RNA sequence: AAUUGCCGGGAGGGAAGCGGAUGGGGGCCGGCGAUGCGCCCCGGCCGUAUGCGGAACGGCUGGUCCGCCGCUCGG
RNA sequence: AGGAGGGCGCGGCGGCCGCUGCAAAACCCGGGGCGCGAGCCCGGGCGGAGCGGCCGUCGGUGCAGAUCUUGGUGGUAGUAG
């Protein structure tokens, strides 16, 4: 609940501030009605908060999509602010991919994926427009079945499906 | 629910434009309504209202009283009637006096015109006397009227002087029985 | 042209008040005549009986009057009514009248495509 | 009618409308002939606030 | 016989007004006269009340303007030039006599934009329509 | 003339035609409506059967106060029908003038049924009854307009 | 129009019709719903100044257009 | 109950602006819309000769009832008989 303007201060931003005199800046056709023209928007729209209970490497179900109820591995928040995420491609089958923050569950389950390099994976690689493809996720599982193989039953974990049975309720269990 | 009369909303009217559809009267209208827009006049406010009000509400002012009401003040003072003026024989003195008027007859502007006096429109006022500056505004009788003296109480109650209406004048039209003592009462 | 209008064209009621009892008789006919018998059930505004217009559903200043494709109609009769429009052609339509022959609506038809104005009717006739 | 005269004086001309009075006796003994149609009580800084 | 007369005797009904849809919210109102650029029955765009009048018609475009000296004669009431030029050499000749001659500058906007349409609508009649225009 | 329906195979089909037969029309839409699709063969047998009292016509609608007779139990088990005879020579004429312009046509009279029957109300004629207490009534017949196609198939 | 026949469709446990709200089925509609807009190789027009002709705005200066030239090069 | 304002619709007259044998009026339609509404606009059909809108003004100017008038038509009913 911080007042960022609390104080009428706005020299921190502009200390050197003090500037000189602003200088302000055929149409071949017109329109017959005053239409104020659309310039770009100076808004910067916040980017989303990710998910407290989300930290890198920690375990995901996916609640929806052609993937529902796959366990799988979160690596890394995009600058969109969708999550990233892999299988990994071997266990599952489950790619690299970017997923809304809703649609998973954090479990409380982790890894580690320090040594894990997710670079080059970002927005731009996911444009809409792949054999590199299959050599990116093919170097990024090596990098991260070792560590799955690391703790106890993992693998099969990961290479399971999670599905509600008779007697769940969601709203109780600890997950 | 809240408890309100008529749910609190204005049941008193008033004239916001002229009923008429005189088109020097609706260019005066919003000549006048300008005015008082942009100068915050209580003389421009009071024209604006005036040129909204019907025949009976403006009525006729004569030469006798517009000689007497601009007695001595008839020296940088423009007279101002939201009316007519007409003539009056009775007097023989006219001084030189400047009068705005919205009619004249023509025997008043030969009246006023051969003393050495002016006659304006409400128009020529305005570029003399934007916000009425040394003005004299004036009204007519208004209720010197013959309907006016059928109003009131009415004619068979005591202390009441008001007309009936009769349709002819004479011994036999309503002169007995409740007019004097001989004849039942007088009222 | 591109209607010029942005703002949601929303309806307090898709739905015509019909005469009370008008589905009863047959002589009766579906235009609105407002009730004004002492017993009225609709006059009294009865729970489940027939619903009275009101200036309550009156619809917004901004967007009366136009129609689905966002212009507002103006009918025609000729080309010269129609040359009217080639300065309103973004919130304004034609409308050819119903008894235009078909030999006029080609003109019409002719002249409103050469000043991008729309012609709501253009394939009639 | 003496009870509507009464609540138009205190302004309150609708159910859940308040407002704040004054204490003295001219007050408090027209409160007292509406006291069914109204519920009032000593308020803090918290609530006038 | 000033504008403002003039106004207040041709609004209710005239030779050029086309009202429609009587005297409800539904009225709709034009006008038919040249020298109305937008064809809107109202006093700053009449072509009958104003003494100084701008038409943006084509032929080639025609500007014609009016003279305020020649109300009286309505055969020598009207200046009239025809231009065959580019549009932006026609468009600065009708900002000349309209805009910066303080001719009516208030109907620089309007004049400007009627002759883009007029111009438009001349380009296509030489070539036919080849693109709708719904985007 | 344009009859109600058109015969959807003009070459292969004949019409029959009468207006203002004098024969009770609510006899009459009874009998139609027994012969909808039959056979032309058929439809001729049934009604000389129905002319024999060996064969009633169902009353269905057009039915109150009509007796019960088990000559018509089957295709209407409650036993309401009867044998209008003038009904019924009325539908006979019709179904050999139809007959005969398939004839002319070339049409074999085998394979022939009816694809369409219609009976019409035509103008009412007027008769007078006189009553009790020097009152007039009016006597009316109820004749009928009736359309018969006949088609191949 | 009332009212009737036929064809096709739909519903029905001592009325039906009616208001509101959805759904199922049908019948309609394409201004029912877009395909253009800024940057670049091909097609194709002229400033500045001039002679001349007409006709403007303000209250004597300055203005636009058209057709013709003779320098000019950006559209 | 009652009053008033603003609008919708019908038929003339004085004016203005139009339409129509490349199809007017009227009528029909599970056609499409506009208006809170009175109503209006368009589409398809039929029909085959006239019609509309705006301003002003005028009137034999708006129907569900009146055991309302005249005409037509039902159920009763293929019944009473
Ligand atoms: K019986
Ligand atoms: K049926
Ligand atoms: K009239
Ligand atoms: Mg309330
Ligand atoms: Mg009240
Ligand atoms: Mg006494
Ligand atoms: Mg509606
Ligand atoms: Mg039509
Ligand atoms: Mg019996
Ligand atoms: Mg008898
Ligand atoms: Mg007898
Ligand atoms: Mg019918
Ligand atoms: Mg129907
Ligand atoms: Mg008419
Ligand atoms: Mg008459
Ligand atoms: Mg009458
Ligand atoms: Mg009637
Ligand atoms: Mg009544
Ligand atoms: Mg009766
Ligand atoms: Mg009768
Ligand atoms: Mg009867
Ligand atoms: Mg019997």
């Amino acid at each position: 609940h911080t007042y960022h303007r609390r104080g009428l201060w706005a020299i921190k931003a502009k200390h050197g501030g003090a500037l000189p005199k602003a200088e302000k800046p055929e149409p071949k056709f017109y329109p017959a009605d005053d239409v104020k023209p659309r310039t770009v928007s100076t808004r910067k729209p916040h980017p989303t908060k990710l998910r407290s209970t989300i930290t890198p490497g920690t375990v995901l179900i996916l609640l929806a999509g052609r993937y529902m109820g796959k366990r799988v591995v979160f690596l890394k928040q995009l600058q969109s602010g969708l999550l990233l995420i892999t299988g990994p491609f071997k266990i599952n089958g489950v790619p690299i991919r970017r997923v809304n923050q809703a649609y998973v569950i954090a479990t409380s389950t982790k890894v580690d994926i320090s040594k894990v390099n997710v670079q080059k994976f970002d927005d731009k690689y996911f444009a809409r427009e792949p054999d590199f493809k299959k050599d990116d996720q093919k170097v990024i599982d090596a990098e991260l079945i070792k560590a799955i193989d690391a703790v106890p039953d993992l693998k099969n974990y990961l290479g399971a499906r999670f599905s509600l049975r008779d007697g769940d309720k969601p709203h109780e269990m600890t997950f | 629910g809240i408890d309100l009369v008529a749910g609190g909303r204005n049941k008193r009217t008033k004239r916001v434009a002229p009923k008429s559809d005189d088109v020097y009267l609706k260019l005066l209208v919003k000549l006048y309504r300008f005015l008082v827009r942009r100068t915050k006049s209580k003389f421009n406010a009071v024209i604006l209202k005036r040129l909204f009000m019907s025949k009976t509400n403006r009525p006729p002012l004569s030469m006798r009283r517009l000689s007497n009401f601009m007695k001595g003040k008839e020296e940088k003072n423009i007279a101002v009637v939201v009316g007519t003026i007409t003539d009056d024989m009775r007097i023989q003195e006219v001084p030189a006096m400047k009068v705005t008027a919205l009619r004249f007859t023509e025997t008043a502007r030969a009246r006023i015109i051969n003393a050495g006096g002016e006659c304006l429109t409400f128009d020529q006022l305005a570029l003399r006397a934007p916000t009425g500056e040394n003005t004299i505004l004036l009204r007519g009788p208004k209720n010197a009227r013959e309907a006016v003296r059928h109003f009131g109480k009415a004619p068979g109650v005591p202390h009441s002087h008001t007309k009936p209406y009769v349709r002819s004048k004479g011994r036999k039209f309503e002169k007995a029985r409740g007019r004097r003592n001989s004849r039942g009462f007088k009222v | 042209a591109v209607p010029l209008l942005t703002r949601k064209i929303v309806k307090k009621r898709v739905k015509h008040f019909k005469r009370a009892h008008s589905d009863r008789y047959i002589g009766l006919k579906q235009s609105w005549r407002r009730p004004k018998g002492i017993d009225s059930r609709v006059r009294r505004k009865f729970k489940g009986c027939t619903l009275m217009p009101n200036i309550g559903y009156g619809s917004d200043k901004k967007t009366r009057h136009y129609l689905p494709n966002k212009f507002k109609k103006f009918v025609v009769h000729n080309v010269s009514e129609l040359e009217l429009l080639m300065m309103h052609n973004r919130t304004y339509c034609a409308e050819i009248a119903h008894n235009v022959s078909t030999k006029k609506r080609k003109d019409i038809v002719e002249r409103a495509a050469q000043l991008d104005i729309v012609v709501t009717n253009k394939l009639a006739r | 009618p003496k009870t509507k005269k009464i609540l138009q004086l205190l302004r309150l001309r609708q159910i859940f409308n308040g407002v704040f009075l004054k204490v003295n006796k001219a007050t408090i003994n027209m409160l007292r002939r509406v006291e069914p149609y109204v519920a009032y009580g000593y308020p803090n800084l918290k609530s006038v606030r | 016989v000033p504008g403002s007369l003039v106004w207040e005797l041709v609004k209710k009904n005239n030779c050029f007004l086309i009202k429609q849809f009587g005297n409800s919210n539904a009225k709709v109102q034009f006008s038919k006269e040249p020298n109305n650029l937008y064809n809107v029955h109202s006093y700053k765009f009449s072509g009958l009340a104003n003494s100084k009048t701008v038409a943006v018609q084509p032929s080639a475009v025609v500007l014609s303007t009016t003279k305020t000296k020649k109300q009286n004669t309505p055969a020598k009431l009207q200046h009239k030039t025809l231009m065959r030029k580019e549009f932006r050499k026609m468009a600065k000749s009708v900002k000349n006599q309209v805009c910066d001659n303080y001719y009516r500058p208030d109907l620089t906007k309007p004049a400007l934009a009627r002759l883009s349409a007029v111009y438009r609508s001349l380009q296509v009649s030489k070539s036919g329509i080849k693109k709708k225009n719904r985007q | 003339v344009k009859y109600s329906t058109d015969p959807a195979n003009p070459t292969k089909s004949a019409k029959a035609m009468g207006r203002d037969l004098r024969v009770h029309f609510k006899n009459t839409r009874e009998t139609a409506f027994a012969l909808r699709k039959m056979s032309l063969n058929k439809a001729k047998r049934y009604l000389e059967d129905v002319l024999a009292h060996k064969q009633a016509i169902p009353f269905r609608r057009y039915c109150r106060g009509v007796g019960r007779t088990a000559q018509v139990k089957n295709r209407q088990p409650n036993g309401q029908g009867r044998w209008p005879a003038k009904s019924a020579k009325f539908v006979l004429d019709l179904l050999k003038n139809a007959e005969s312009n398939a004839e002319v046509k070339g049409l074999d009279v085998d394979a022939l049924y009816i694809s369409h029957i219609q009976v019409n109300q035509a103008q009412k004629q007027r008769r007078r009854t006189y009553r009790a207490h020097g009152r007039i009534n009016p006597y009316m017949s109820n004749p009928c307009h009736i359309e018969l196609i006949l088609s191949e198939k």
